[PDB]
Order: structure tokens, then sequence, then C-alpha cells
RNA sequence: CGAAGAACCUUACCUGGCCUUGACAUGCUGAGAACUUUCCAGAGAUGGAUUGGUGCCUUCGGGAACUCAGACACAGGUGCUGCAUGGCUGUCGUCAGCUCGUGUCGUGAGAUGUUGGGUUAAGUCCCGUAACGAGCGCAACCCUUGUCCUUAGUUACCAGCACCUCGGGUGGGCACUCUAAGGAGACUGCCGGUGACAAACCGGAGGAAGGUGGGGAUGACGUCAAGUCAUCAUGGCCCUUACGGCCAGGGCUACACACGUGCUACAAUGGUCGGUACAAAGGGUUGCCAAGCCGCGAGGUGGAGCUAAUCCCAUAAAACCGAUCGUAGUCCGGAUCGCAGUCUGCAACUCGACUGCGUGAAGUCGGAAUCGCUAGUAAUCGUGAAUCAGAAUGUCACGGUG
């Protein structure tokens, strides 16, 4: 039921987050050693947001570019973090390490970043209407032609699965042409898991 | 039901020359065995040509003719009455019925020499004596009995 | 001279860059030659569950391209080698 | 099974406790947990405890028992 | 001289280069007989020759690869029939009425693999 | 379990440990020239040993997820997992095709 | 069916032996570098010797990395809750429907749009109409298959010239085939009739392809409090001298019985013997593993070539040609059992797969009932792969005849 809107475009709409050509033999040392990456980099930048994290491999050493909204916070005065953490993540890939940062100008309209602040907004206890009614709204006064976000948990209630179901504007998902986003951050509340998805539709084509 | 099928035709019969016999061999053949199908065939057919003298296709057009019905019953209930319409058989359909119905009783012949189970149906149906003309004239038989339903309470 | 790489918008817009160069140096290099590429395809199951009739599978290209240089007198392009290479192409030397 | 490439098998603990104690004659039984020896002309007519799953079950061993291995003699499931 | 068609059936190509000559008729180094041994084949390789009545007046040399026996010969008759209208581009109505031209598209359906055959599934107890 | 995927990773380190002496001694027992005798003690370095260094003993799992069932060694993730994986563009070269 | 591989390992279960800050994470205290010890006891866990090494940056104080011992917080749980949930899937169903902004009617739940005529795979479209528009859905956009053009010729090809041992085998050529990137091509586009002449319907030309050319992916709002807490994540409860861990065996493959799926057959459209023809797709420098060679055979030696149009896996089988079998529970059928071996594995008894000899069963087309299939379809015959030390009738993938 509503396969994953990025694997159905992989190609004509999207492209992989990750670029490099292994053999047999290094296929599966490459892949551990990348997605083990992304778990540690989300979990070290709670803060400072991370929507996107290519990891291309040029000949034989490597190239990553994290895609930050607040770069300031990860570069603070001329990059005494960002050599810290050049020098551990040599530990965990032995292959030396670049690191790249951009910007994420409108950042309200990226799927995680937009579900990493519900998930914010959700473990303090606000009502579970009032954010995503302004966090649609706040989307939709700049870019993106339709949002849909669906909020399914506890949602406070005691023996409830009840699935919020806002939308705005327009957001196709059989339609290959499009250029789709999508994220799914969970929130940890006192009680209950709560799961976001988010369908930022940018323009078509 | 919209009417959607096409018709696909199939005529080959290349070492012969004929049209109606290449259809009666897709009738003999199991499991696509053409092959074996098309030897089985000219093999009941040499030896209806040394039983007779006459060309082994008339033979076989004859018993075509002694084997394909004209009329059978046809049972549709009217929602509470189990009755039996006889219709007549399409002109297209007389003869698949009975090139299905000859090589069902010629499998059933038990002698040896599978051709010639199929050269001695082929060898009855054109005097008449055969089981599926017997087969035949029981459904004709049935079709005068079942003749008070042809167009009422049909 | 071969190269070898994994798609045409490198492989083949590298053979100007090293024929250009080269024949920029007074050696004479003919046109580059294609090879038949080749093409694995990769089948896997798709469900979670069985449902088997669900099906995904892949195909990885491998772009051969050949040069034919006609008076070995220049080690432009020996030096000139880590310019050429960008970020997937191989190349095995086979000065002719 | 077991070609005879590589012929023979004896646990080395098994085989350690049975040769020494061929010295000083049969007056005990021989508790094992292995199965997966075979029996020997070196080992016959001895007492092997072969264990059955929960307990050691006495083992008679005849002349007539050296091709079949020890594991034979000692049941899995009842079915009473 | 001589004329090119290639064919292809079955996933069966064939090349088939028509020539001046006695219809010698080669296939692979050997001839038709050699080749198609007692089958529909023989003929329905040399369909399109009577067809027009051209049977004596072109040699016909023909090399095959992939398919069977039944998909090579119809291989053969699509790229004869692809030959012949290079030659003699008149006789295209001849041909489309006798459908040799129209090069035959059915190929083996993917296996929806999970049900037995492409389209075979399990006998579906209901209890 | 947390304590399984802890006890099969000193057998995969048990495995690479060694990794040499028992190569030598099938070697030994693989030649037909070998002598019975060179073979039958031969048969005591591989028994003495412990058990778990055979690739025999060794269960590949999934590296992320440590399910046993349902792993590729073209991959190093589980039946399930890679699904996860693969649909956010992660494993390259990776799609949805027919 | 989770199981894309139960001899141990997987493994949770059972019978024993052995552990208590623990196999693992962080913080505290002390001692040694790490390492290598090639030995003994013991089922192993584990315990005790154990030649030997004394590193590394040094503010020369020591620090860091690892291993051993103590204690606290703790770690751990495949223990319960899927009716507390996240995520993922099945489902009606790839069925054509499901909703919303404004206006109107109705006191109101509502309804209008989304109803009427025609048409359509389709809520696809045309004409009317208190409705005017939009969203989800349908179609198209995506992948694959079928025609042509341009670019370029090695490991691919041999039209012209030589050569030849007559094999493109060799020089050589860049014509072509062949290969694979970039693009055109199909939109009822055009003609006749039908329709309100408006969608659309029936025929025709051309074209490789004709009426969404074929197939695949893509399943709306929701339903079953459908399945999963055992893949993972998590609220709550419980164990924490054991419901947590390590090691041996055994067990999950037991067995009067009934059920689902699958392969063999019961034969003469066939069984054997000896000749002979054509495939696609894929896997291989921790691997494929050739030739010669020894074996009745599974196989043993051997080491080439090989990182792939190069070398191997690799002989496709059905069909076709000649002989015999003469329908006989049999030159059918292979289950069962006895003996003898090869390969993998520390280890083939419970409990593996194959090879050699002997044995030869039930089975003569199968009740009520009941299922899959509309075209390269059903039917039947092969090939190679995923999981994998070994292990397929299931399952992964593509092809012959049809
Ligand atoms: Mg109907
Ligand atoms: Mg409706
Ligand atoms: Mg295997």
């Amino acid at each position: 039921q509503k396969v994953h809107p990025n694997g159905i475009r992989l190609g004509i709409v999207k492209e992989h987050t990750s670029v490099w050509y292994a053999d047999r033999k290094n296929y599966a040392d490459y892949l551990f050693a990348d997605l083990k990456v992304r778990e540690y980099l989300q979990d070290k930048l709670k803060s400072a947001s991370v929507s996107r994290i290519d990891i291309h491999r040029p000949a034989q050493t490597a190239r990553i570019t994290i895609h930050t909204a607040r770069p300031g916070i990860v570069i603070g005065k001329k990059g005494e973090d960002v050599e810290k953490l050049r020098q551990d993540l040599t530990k965990q890939m032995g292959v030396p390490v670049h690191i790249n940062i951009e910007e994420i100008r409108k950042p309200e309209l990226d799927a995680m970043l937009v579900a990493q602040s519900v998930a914010q907004q959700l473990e303090r206890r606000v009502m579970f209407r009032r954010a995503m009614k302004r966090a649609v709204q706040n989307a939709m006064r700049i870019g993106a032609k339709g949002i849909k976000i669906q909020v399914s948990g506890r949602l406070g209630g005691a023996e409830i699965a009840r699935t919020e179901w806002y939308r705005e504007g327009r957001v196709p998902l059989h339609t290959l042409r499009a250029d789709i986003d999508y994220a799914t951050y969970e929130a940890h509340t006192t009680y209950g898991v709560i799961g976001v998805k988010v369908w930022i539709f940018k323009g078509e084509v | 039901r919209r009417r959607v099928a096409a018709k696909r035709e199939v005529l080959a019969d290349p070492k012969y020359g004929s049209q109606i016999l290449a259809k009666f061999m897709n009738h003999v053949m199991e499991s696509g065995k053409k092959a074996v199908a098309e030897r089985i065939v000219y093999g009941a057919l040499d030896k209806v040509k040394e039983r007779g003298k006459a060309d082994p296709l008339e033979t076989f057009e004859k018993a075509l003719d002694a084997i394909a019905p004209l009329v059978e019953v046809k049972s549709r209930r009217v929602g509470g009455a189990t009755y039996q319409v006889p219709v007549e058989v399409r002109p297209s359909r007389r003869n698949a019925l009975a090139m299905r119905w000859l090589v069902d009783f010629a499998r059933k012949r038990g002698e040896k020499s599978m051709a010639l189970r199929l050269a001695g149906e082929l060898l009855d149906a054109a005097e008449g004596k055969g089981a599926a003309v017997k087969k035949r004239e029981d459904v004709h038989r049935m079709a005068e009995a079942n003749k008070a339903f042809s167009h009422y309470r049909f | 001279i071969r190269l070898k790489a994994f798609d045409h918008r490198l492989i083949d817009q590298s053979t100007q860059e090293i024929v250009e160069t080269a024949k920029r140096t007074g050696a004479q290099v003919r046109g580059p030659i294609p090879l038949p590429t080749r093409k694995e395809r990769f089948t896997v199951l798709i469900s979670p569950h069985v449902n088997k009739d669900a099906r995904d599978q892949y195909e990885i290209r491998t772009h051969k391209r050949v040069l034919d240089i006609v008076q070995p007198t220049d080690k432009t392009v020996d030096a000139l080698m880590k310019l050429d290479l960008a970020a997937g192409v191989e190349v095995q030397i086979s000065l002719g | 099974p077991r070609s005879l490439k590589k012929g023979p098998f004896i646990d080395l603990h098994l085989l350690k406790k049975v040769e020494v104690a061929v010295e000083k004659n049969d007056r005990k039984p021989i508790k094992t947990w292995s199965r997966r020896s075979m029996i020997l002309p070196h080992m016959v007519g001895l007492t092997i405890a072969v264990h059955n799953g929960r307990q050691h079950v006495p083992v008679l061993v005849n002349e007539d028992m050296v091709g079949h291995k020890l594991g034979e003699f000692a049941a899995t499931r009842t079915y009473r | 001289t001589q004329n090119y068609g290639t064919g292809r059936r079955k996933t069966a190509t064939a090349r088939v280069f028509l020539r001046p000559g006695t219809g010698k008729i080669s296939i692979n180094n050997r001839g038709l007989d050699q080749f198609f041994g007692r089958e529909t084949a023989r003929m329905v390789v040399r369909q399109p020759l009577e067809l027009t009545e051209t049977v004596e007046k072109f040699d016909i040399f023909v090399t095959v690869v992939g398919g069977g026996v039944s998909g090579q010969a119809g291989a053969i008759r699509h790229g004869i029939t692809r030959a012949l209208i290079e030659y003699d581009e008149t006789l295209r109505s001849s041909l489309r009425k006798a459908g040799y031209v129209t090069r035959d598209a059915r190929e083996v359906e993917r296996k929806k693999v999970g049900l037995r055959k492409a389209r075979k599934r399990p006998q579906y107890s209901k209890r | 379990k947390e304590s399984m995927k802890n006890r099969e990773l000193k057998r995969q380190l048990t495995v690479a440990k060694y990794a040499k002496k028992r190569a030598e001694l099938k070697a030994i027992i693989a030649n037909p020239n070998s002598s019975a005798e060179e073979r039958w003690n031969a048969q005591v370095a591989l028994q003495k040993q412990p058990r778990d260094a055979s690739a025999s003993r060794l269960r590949n799992r999934c590296r992320l997820t440590g399910r046993p069932h349902g792993f590729y060694r073209k991959f190093g993730l589980s039946r399930n997992k890679l699904r996860e994986a693969a649909m956010r563009g992660d494993v390259p070269g990776l799609v949805k095709a027919s």
C-alpha cells in the first residue's frame, strides 16, 4: 500500500543519495560503512537539522556533502567541528574523508526538516493539529505547490490509532514525471510512538 | 462479455497439400508434439491408401461428413425447470465436433500400432458402423425426443 | 589504449579530451573505437512477505572505448593522465 | 559416508580414555557424550555408557558391532 | 548484384542473401534437407518463393543464429520476404495479403514468477 | 538478541585467527601421495583445536540487524532492512524496474 | 507460510556441567604492553604450566591502546501486551470510484456537484443541467519488447587485394553484418458510412507497428481493532544468584491417523540402443577450475587460460534418422530394502546429496466433489542462479515445440 515515493522514481525524477561503484568483494564493505556513517552523523547533529547526506567516491579516497539549513552551527569559528569530525570519521571509515557543507535556503520545503520540527513540537505536548495546520501553511506561503502530512500514533489516546490527514494544494503520486520529497521521522513521547510522513510536492518535470 | 475474440488462422499442410488436415492434426497433437502427431496422422493416412485404392483425402472427407452432426441439445434452464433445446449446429462448428469425437473414440479402440486405431476409425466412418457414427446417431435421436422445446420454453 | 567506465557521459566525452590534446602535440591519433558493452541483469525479490509475483530486475553497464596512435613520440598524454581520469575512468595503456 | 581416503574416525578423548583403559581391564563403564565415533577392533568387549539425551545407557560391545557407530545403539525418541 | 534481408521471429535472427542462380539454398553451410529434417519448415521457408513464382530464379544463402527449428524457419521466411521486396519493389501487396512481411511480434511472455507458468496459478483450495 | 550477535562475532574472530594451520592440515589430507602415517597425526591437530574455527560453524548474519534468515552476500543487510535502505537511494545503482 | 538451505553452528526447546557488574556500553580503583606460548587435566566450557616480547607519543613526570581482578549505578531478556502504538505487508481490488472551496435548497442529519441522453477498459469524453472549479483516483509521463537515421570499428565482420596448412587462419580493409549511445516514429493522423453530425462506432489506404501495438512497475478515501512487540523501534508490566549468559549431547526430519501444495508414473502420440541439429539468460582473480590422465560411474590427479564477445561453467533437451520391444503388471513404474563407494565438512547413527550391483512393491487414468487457463496462452522439454562448506520435486530466471 502506497509504495515508497522515492524508490519508484530513481532516474527520470530523482537520483541516488550515494554514487560509487564497488566489486562484489567490497560492495557490502562499503555499504556497511556508508549506512553507519549516516547513523553517526544524524545522532551527532540532532541540532543543526540535516536533510541529505550525499557520499561520493572519487579515486580511492572519499567525498561527503552534508546538507544543513544552519551551516554556521556545524562550522563553528572556522571549522572547529569540521576538522574534529574529519579526524573521527576516518576511524569508522578507514579511507580519508572530505567534508563539504551547503545551504538549504527555504528550509520549509524539505520533508526531513519539516518532520524533525513536527517531531520536536509533538514531544513538547503541543496539540496534534494546531502544529500541523501552521506547519503546512508556513511551507505553503513560499514554494511548494502541494503538501500532505500524515500523523499516525497514540495521539494521546488510551486505545486509539487515529491518523491525521490534513492536505493543501496538489500532490500527485502516480505521476512519475513529478518531483516529490519524502521523509519519515518518528517521535518518542512519554507514552506512544508517533510516526510522521511528509509529501512536499515541488514543481513537476 | 463484450465480443473481443478475433480469428487466428492456421493453414499449412505442404507434404499433402490440404487445409482441413492441418486443423485435424492440431486436434491429435498433445503437449505441442506437432512433429510426433504429423507422422501419426500421415501414418494413419498411408494405411488408408494401402487399404483402399481411392485417394485417402476423399475417404477422410467422407468420414468427416458421416460424423459431423446437424442438430444438438442445449441445456438452458428456465429458472425452475431443467429444459433442453435442440439448436442448429453452426456450419463452422460441425467440423470441430467430428474431429474431436474421432480422436476421442480412436484413443479407446484398444488395438496396437496407434496409427492403426485412427486408420480403422476412418475406414469405419466411411460406411457408418463406427462408434463415432453411433454417437452421432444417438445425439440425433435425442434431438427428436427434445424437438418439443425447439422454440417454446427454450 | 583501452578505457573502461560505466556511463557514456564521461568515457565518450573524455575521448575528445585525449584526442585533441594528443593531436595538438604533432603525433597523429586516429579516431576512437567503441566495443560491445557488458550488461549484467540482477534479479531479486521485492515482496517482504511471500507474494512472489512482484518483481524487480536491474541492469549495470560497462562502456568500453579504445584509441589507436600512429607515431609514439609524445609523453604528454602519459603526463596528462591524472587530468584525463576524473571520477571512474580506468585506462590500460596499449601504445601501438 | 566418510570416504576411504580419510578412513577411520575416533574422538581424541575417547581414544585416550579407552586405549589407556585397555591396560587396566574392564572394571567400570565409560561415560562419554560423544556419539559420532565408530568402535574399533581395539575396543571389543568394553562397556560404554552412551548418552541417550537425558541419561547414559550401557552398551555391550560385541565383535559384530565394529562397522557401526555408538549412536545406533542409543535411542533418541521413545514412542512407547 | 545480390540483395540483402534480415529476418527476426521468436528470438531468431537470420541473414538472407538473395543471388541470381538456380536455387542452391545454403543454410549454415549445409543443405536445406540437412538443416530442416522432415517438417513443415521446408515449405514454410519456400512459401514466399512459390507465392511470387520465382523459386528457380534466385540462389539463397542464409546464416542463422538463435531460436529453435520453427522460430528459425519463420525468421528465414521473414528475411526472404524482406530481401525479395528489396529486389522487385512492386509486389508489396501480394506479400501483404499473405501476411509475410508482417513481423510476428509474439515473444515469450515473461513469467509472472510465483505463478507456475506465465498465467498458471496454484490450485486455490478455498478451505 | 544482542548476546547472540556477540557470540557469533568471536566465532568469526577465531575462524580468521588460525586460518592457515587448518588449511595445511587439509592439504596434507587431500594429497593422494601423502602417507597414512602423516594423515593420522594430522587428524589429531584438527580435532584438538576448538571446533569454532571452520567456515561451517560461521553463520553470516545481517550486519545492521542480525537476522540470520534472509541474507544476501552481495549486500550486508537482511531481507527487510535491504528494502528500507534501498527505497531511500542509499544503495548505489538500485532502483525499481521491470 | 516467516524458513533465499535444521548434522553441530542456526536454536529460542529438553537433559546435564559451569558463570553473577556478567559475552557486550559508559563511569571508579589497582596490576600488567598488545602479543605469542606450540603442554597437561577435563565431554567441552573452564582450570593450571607456558620457551619467549617489553612496545608506542614522551613536559621523561607520565599519558594513550589493549588484557586481568573488585564494587556501585547497571547491562541483558526470541518473557507478556499487534485491542497502546510506529514502520512494512495481505485484503475487497488495479475494482472505478472517494472527497473538498464557494453558492443554493432543507428547521436538521443531508443533498446538489458526482444526477438525465449517448459513449467508454475508466467519474474517459460530448450534449443538457443551481451549479461553478479543484484535489485523490483513470490516462499519459517511467522500464522492457518491435522499424529507421547519425557517430565509431576491437576481442566484432570479411565486399576488394595478396597469403594460406584453405580454419579470417594471416597481413590488410572500414563496404556491410554485428554491437549500443543519442533521436524520429502512432496522435482515429487521413478517406467512406454511421451519430444530434458530438463525442464516439464500423470498414479502408499507408506504415514495422492501428485503434490505451504487447507486457511490467505504478493499487485512491477506507474496511477486517486482519498479521508482525520474533527483523527493527517503543509506552506499560515482569525476570535481574536468572525468565540473563558459556559449553556438550538430544530435539525441531517422531507417527494407527485426516487435510493443502508439489514431482513421478500407470505406458505403444511410448521404453531402450546407436547416430546427428538449433537456443536464450546468468556466474566466475579469496573464484571458474580446461587439456592430458587414471576409474563400470559419482569422481582423483593436473594445472592451463582468466578478470572478460577472449578462458571456463557448457554436452541444452524435446524433434529428426536406423534397429528392437508388440500393450504383457511388461525392455512400464520406480518406492522399499541388502552390499560397495566418492565428495563436503573436526564431525554424514538419530540426520545429508550422489554413484556401482541385486530386490522389485502400490499403481491399468482414479467417487461426491473441485481447480488453472482466452495466445507464444494451456500443454510438455531443457538450461543456468539466489540461499549455500554440502544439501531442492519448492523457489530464482530465460528459452525450444506449441
Ligand atoms: Mg459478462
Ligand atoms: Mg458516487
Ligand atoms: Mg548450494
